[PDB]
């Protein structure tokens, strides 16, 4: 049981590592997308100049 | 993006240099300790018949 207990946990962490990496991709991508909605809001304002 | 792939690339492949090094040492020297133990026993086994 202890071996099974251990070697299972090893995969679990590796799995979470597989999830953590992808989440980094998504967070960073999203962190970039907020700036893009600053971009649109600012750019329409420039477009909105009379 | 590529750096993340490289990061993922590195995460996937590179061994834990320390853990394995000392873990290898762990198994290695105990193996070596056994190696002499085998040798001594040869002399210890062979001596008795005289």
């Amino acid at each position: 049981r202890l071996e099974y207990e251990i070697k299972t946990l090893e995969q679990v962490k590796e799995s979470t590592s597989r999830a953590q990496e992808m989440t980094q991709n998504s967070m960073k991508a999203l962190q970039d997308m907020v700036k893009l909605l600053e971009d649109f809001k600012v750019k329409v304002t420039q477009a909105a100049s009379d | 993006l590529s750096v993340n792939v490289q990061s993922i690339k590195s995460n996937v492949i590179d061994v834990d240099y320390g853990e394995a090094m000392m873990n290898l040492m762990q198994v290695q020297l105990a193996y070596q300790a056994s190696l002499k133990a085998s040798t001594t026993i040869s002399q210890l086994s062979l001596l008795n018949y005289m």
